[PDB]
């Protein structure tokens, strides 16, 4: 079990995915976060009713293929293949597929923990990234200097219904007894759309 | 009273490991004995697997490497429902769980053309929390958000100004922590000339567990 | 001229003839003689010789001297002929005129 594989595409453009799971038992499936999944091709290359006439199956050999005419707004989703292989089901990993849009810097902002939490005993610093694109970015956190890693944990958002962008936090958590041993916190941000990388930092007791 | 073909699935919940669950899933509309029932789940974030199968009509069955041994799938069809016994759960088979219809006589060949709605089952040791709010303060577009820390299970949304606030909203999907718990963010993009002219308060929701809290946000003073 | 209909198990069958004529069933099997017809699962899709003669008997006489006839092609009217093997119902026919 993989997660999706990913392509960039255009509203227009023309997609040919092929299924590498293992009978002329291919059928297509469309998902949408959140909600089930819905048969577009079954046995190769029919149409299933009701859905638009773009979709379109084919089969030349072992090579079973999902085509889309024209890509259409609501066309952009995850796409699986299915192939009956004898007494076992096989989907494939899957293709999210993702508009593609012009590089647009993130916004950087870092959070100092809350003066509430420390008392609970632990201290979460985090590190906003907004509206970027592409999605491929890079956080690297440094406390005193020294870089970290394995301490932080990042998510990224689903692309935004109209920026067509992404957002990430990425969250540094340490003790309180660390994080009273150390002074300068910052989050450092790799992104194609920034010359160079950007650094957030602020002064463990200057607020 | 009009008919319509629907799957309804039931017996999704949180499990501890090694401990066992029953799904089930009801069909209406047509007979399971001219049809092939199989499961299909799905991780956050990852593929599909199908996990097992059982056609009525034969009662023949098959089930994934995965879950072989652990999970026994079986219909019943004077109740034109499904069964998947699962036992001996492990983390890894923490997922929404989908079953599926073939229905023999329309070409399909093993396309699924109705699914249920999907359970979620949670294997894991931990034990329902509230979760713990904390303020993600403006420093001086300037940006603000708060810290949902340490909750169990999932899921919970979060709205601000009680749903008021939606542009520039971002929810930041939930990761899993190394305690076991789940930790989210939600962050605004407000200007920067509105410090406190705007109230900024983050409303959370978290079914269940009953928990409501809502925490305001304001610059933080020396 | 012979008409000629099909229809998978469960699924029903409806004979019909133009205006007042009278349907003169020709042949009837409810069972297996193909296996790429009425998708199934490969082994529930395997006899192909699995027959039912009885069928043009039940058939004529739930559908001869009508208009219209209706059968659902399952356990309500036929048995079980070939147990294990998806079965489907073709009947050929044809609409003459009354006495």
């Amino acid at each position: 079990t993989q997660s999706p594989s990913s392509l960039s595409a255009s509203v227009g453009d023309r997609v040919t995915i092929t299924c590498r799971a293992s009978s002329s038992a291919v059928a297509w499936y469309q998902q949408k976060p959140g909600k089930a999944p819905k048969l577009l091709i079954y046995s190769a290359s029919s149409l299933y009713s009701g859905v638009p006439s773009r979709f379109s199956g084919s089969r030349s050999g072992t090579d079973f293929t999902l085509t889309i005419s024209s890509l259409q707004p609501e066309d952009f989703a995850t796409y699986y293949c299915q192939q009956s292989n004898t007494e076992l089901v096989t989907f494939g990993q899957g293709t999210k597929v993702e508009i593609k849009r012009t590089v647009a810097a993130p916004s950087v902002f870092i959070f100092p923990p809350s003066d509430s939490q420390l008392k609970s005993g632990t201290a979460s610093v985090v590190c906003l990234l907004n509206n970027f694109y592409p999605r491929e970015a890079k956080v690297q956190w440094k406390v005193d200097n020294a870089l970290q890693s394995g301490n932080s944990q990042e998510s990224v958002t689903e692309q935004d219904s109209k920026d067509s962008t992404y957002s990430l936090s990425s969250t540094l958590t340490l003790s309180k007894a660390d994080y009273e041993k150390h002074k300068v916190y910052a989050c450092e941000v790799t992104h194609q759309g920034l010359s160079s990388p950007v650094t957030k930092s602020f002064n463990r007791g200057e607020c | 009273e009009i008919s319509e073909v629907q799957l309804v699935e039931s017996g999704g919940g949180l499990v501890q490991p090694g401990g066992s669950l029953r799904l089930s899933c009801a069909a209406s509309g047509f007979n399971i004995y001219y049809s092939s029932i199989h499961w299909v789940r799905q991780a956050p974030g990852k593929g599909l697997e199908w996990v097992a199968y059982i056609s009525p009509y034969s009662g023949s069955t098959s089930y994934a490497d995965s879950v072989k041994g652990r999970f026994t799938i079986s219909a019943d069809t004077s109740k034109n429902t499904a069964y998947l016994q699962m036992n001996s759960l492990r983390a890894e088979d923490t997922a929404v769980y989908y079953c599926a219809r073939y229905k023999y006589g329309q070409g399909h060949m093993g396309a699924f053309d109705y699914w249920g709605q999907g359970t979620l089952v949670t294997v894991s040791s931990a034990s329902t929390k509230g979760p713990s709010v904390f303020p993600l303060a403006p420093s001086s577009t300037a940006a603000l958000g708060c810290l949902v820390k340490d909750y169990f299970p999932e899921p919970v949304t979060v709205s601000w100004n009680s749903g008021a606030l939606t542009s520039g909203v971002h929810t930041f999907p939930a990761v899993l922590q190394s305690s076991g718990l789940y930790s989210l963010s939600s962050v605004v993009t407000v200007p920067s000339s509105s410090l406190g002219t705007q109230t900024y308060i983050c409303n959370v929701n978290h079914k269940p567990s009953n928990t409501k809290v809502d925490k305001k946000v304001e610059p933080k003073s020396c | 001229v012979v008409r000629r209909e099909l229809s998978c198990e469960s699924y029903p069958i409806e004979l019909r003839c133009p205006g007042t004529d009278v349907i003169m069933i020709e042949s009837a099997n409810y069972g297996r003689t193909d296996d790429k017809i009425c998708d199934s699962d490969p082994a529930q899709m395997e006899n192909i010789r699995c027959y039912l003669p009885d069928a043009y008997k039940i058939m004529s006489q739930r559908c001869n001297n009508r208009t219209q006839c209706a059968v659902v092609a399952g356990p309500d009217v036929f048995p079980d002929p070939c147990p294990g093997t998806y079965k489907y119902l073709e009947v050929q026919y044809e609409c003459v005129p009354y006495h």
